[PDB]
RNA sequence: AGCGCCGUGGCGCAGUGGAAGCGCGCAGGGCUCAUAACCCUGAUGUCCUCGGAUCGAAACCGAGCGGCGCUACCA
């Protein structure tokens, strides 16, 4: 007779529930799979990419089960320009004797350290090998510049296919060779439907997903069958997620960074305001360990413009109030994540797509702004995106002079100026101001078709610097 | 290598066959 | 979540501080040899819940039901 309620609440007291993270721990041991760090936040990025009316979040939201907000009234149904995010845990079964293939168990960021193995028979406890967040992107063709900068945050890809529609889906292909720009390898590829497609045309879809994937960079990539609704074949997910994708090279050797995507403003409708609070940006750590305490400030941030034209850019300095990351408050900042990072940012800031694209840094520290840029360029022979009714996928052209070419430096979402075109390096003239770190992936895209499509990858070589105001 | 992909297929087929015989 | 807006007689509007409203609808009747036009009378209301002051409240206000416009997804 007891309330189900508190049946969750002796299994999280079974469980172990969430401890509280150490306030100093010697970071010198702290690898990114430790008991400390895992159970409260998440360290692998994994992305969703695919065609539009596919199911991106429904795949996730059966993975893990945090719902990805989809607001907007009119962007409710249609599309959602910002990213959506769930948080998953990954617990193995330790028992030997159940099979391994339903061993993996994917659950809520709300869940214990050892929840009990709901498999009938198995008294057996869960073991939470990684936390894995996930940075959902646009899969429109709109939308551009949001889905680079995800794959600029994101660590690992998840390719979705329809069954019973086209095979060879021109915006999975985009997303495809825009995830291979970046250094990024592991993807797996998703069969969204396969309820409502037969057995022989399974074999067909199969042979077609081959065959589109010989050439490209990406070779070993698994095939999954998956359903959004069903609920079905998740364990199998979360088995390639481990086996498959490692973590990166990423320790605290390096100097703390930050980059920025979403803005978000905590002020509570309703209440007074002598209970409120800060402004929370939400960056991904790519690099140095964060904890409550800091002075950090965003490089380009204030751009204003003077009466003579010239573009002032006043770098904004803010004491972080707290680290939100999983669910809990932390002590501690994991790396190679997003993390709401909430500060004294003046909360009009964290309003609106004003945060979008943004790098950040640590006082101690001087990143620099950047007005005209030397990169070098590569660009593909054709097009990604463009549905030709059978004839020769548009070619891509060279540059041109003075032309207005979508240049995503990272997560920066920039119009940039052409001044010099050579056969593989080229100048640009940047009116939103651009910042440089180490060497920050690019992505570029132009406009034909109106809206903005890939073209090439680019990577900076030099620059014209712009000193920050004090 | 998509030989570990056709396995989960096939249980997908088994699992809508037992679930749903009237599809 | 909050700020402004609202509450049919079927409908849109109007007064709402003294008790059931207009016009369009529907029914019936009149005019015409006959129809439409025109002219009369109707039958329809818990004018959104709980309450208040008041000889009075749909109406004036408040502890809420419902839906819009707005800020707008507010970790
Ligand atoms: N029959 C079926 N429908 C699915 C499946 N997966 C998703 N859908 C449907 O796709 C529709 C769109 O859902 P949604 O996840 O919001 O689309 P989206 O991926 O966010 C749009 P974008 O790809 O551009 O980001 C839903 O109605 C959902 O029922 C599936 O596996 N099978
Ligand atoms: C983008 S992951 C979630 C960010 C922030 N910790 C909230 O919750
Ligand atoms: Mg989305």
């Amino acid at each position: 007779g007891e309330t189900e309620e508190e049946k969750r609440k002796r299994e999280f007291e079974e469980g172990g529930g969430l401890p509280e993270q150490p306030l100093n721990p010697d970071f010198s041991k702290l690898n990114p799979l430790s008991a400390e760090i895992i159970n409260r936040q998440a360290t692998i990025n994994i992305g969703t990419i695919g065609h539009v009316a596919h199911g991106k979040s429904t795949v996730v939201r059966a993975i893990s089960g945090v719902q990805t907000v989809r607001f907007k009234d009119e962007l409710e149904r249609n599309i959602t320009i910002k990213l959506g995010y769930a948080n998953a845990k990954i617990y193995k079964c330790q028992e030997p004797t159940c099979p391994e293939p339903d061993c993996y168990r994917s659950f809520k960021s709300d869940k214990e350290i050892s929840p009990k193995c709901q498999r009938p028979g198995c008294p057996g406890r869960y073991k939470l090998v990684r936390h894995v967040s996930f940075v959902d992107c646009p899969g429109h063709d709109i939308l551009m510049s949001t889905m680079l900068s995800g794959a600029a945050v994101m660590d690992a890809a998840l390719l979705l296919i329809a069954g019973n529609e086209s095979c060879p889906q021109p915006q999975t292909s985009e997303h495809l060779a825009a995830i291979e720009i970046m250094k990024l390898k592991h993807v797996i590829i998703l069969q969204n439907k396969v309820d409502l497609m037969r057995e022989e045309s399974a074999l067909e879809h199969q042979k077609s997903i081959l065959k589109f994937i010989r050439g490209t960079i990406a070779d070993g990539a698994p095939i999954v069958p998956i359903s959004a609704q069903l609920k079905y074949n998740i364990d199998a997910v979360n088995e390639f997620i481990v086996k498959t994708i490692p973590v990166p090279p990423r320790d605290f050797m390096i100097s703390p960074r930050l980059i920025v995507i979403r803005s978000f403003d905590v002020n509570k409708p309703g209440a007074e305001i002598e209970d409120l609070k800060g402004g929370v940006a939400g960056g991904s750590i790519l690099n140095g360990v964060f904890k409550l305490g800091d002075e950090i400030e965003i490089r380009p941030g204030i751009v204003t413009k003077d009466d003579k034209g010239k573009i002032q850019c006043k770098p904004i300095f803010s004491n972080i109030v707290s680290l939100f990351a999983e669910q809990n408050d932390l002590k501690f900042a994991v790396p190679g994540g997003l993390i709401g990072v909430g500060t004294k940012v003046d909360p009009t800031l964290c309003r609106a797509d004003r945060l979008v694209g943004q790098v950040v840094g640590a006082k101690g520290h001087l990143p620099n702004i950047y007005t005209d840029i030397e990169i070098n360029y590569f660009l593909l022979r054709r097009l990604l995106g463009v549905k030709t009714d059978g004839q020769k996928q548009a070619k891509v052209r060279k540059l041109e002079p003075n032309e207005v070419l979508m240049v995503n430096i990272g997560s920066t979402a920039t119009g940039a100026r052409v001044v010099a075109v050579k056969a593989d390096m080229a100048r640009l003239q940047l009116t939103s101001p651009a910042c440089t770190e180490i060497n920050e992936k690019i992505a570029l895209s132009r406009r034909i078709e109106k809206h903005w499509r890939l073209i090439g990858w680019a990577t900076i070589k030099k620059g014209t610097t712009l000193e920050p105001i004090a | 290598v998509g030989l570990p992909y056709s396995e989960l297929l096939s249980r997908f087929f088994n699992i809508l066959r037992t679930n749903n015989p009237e599809l």
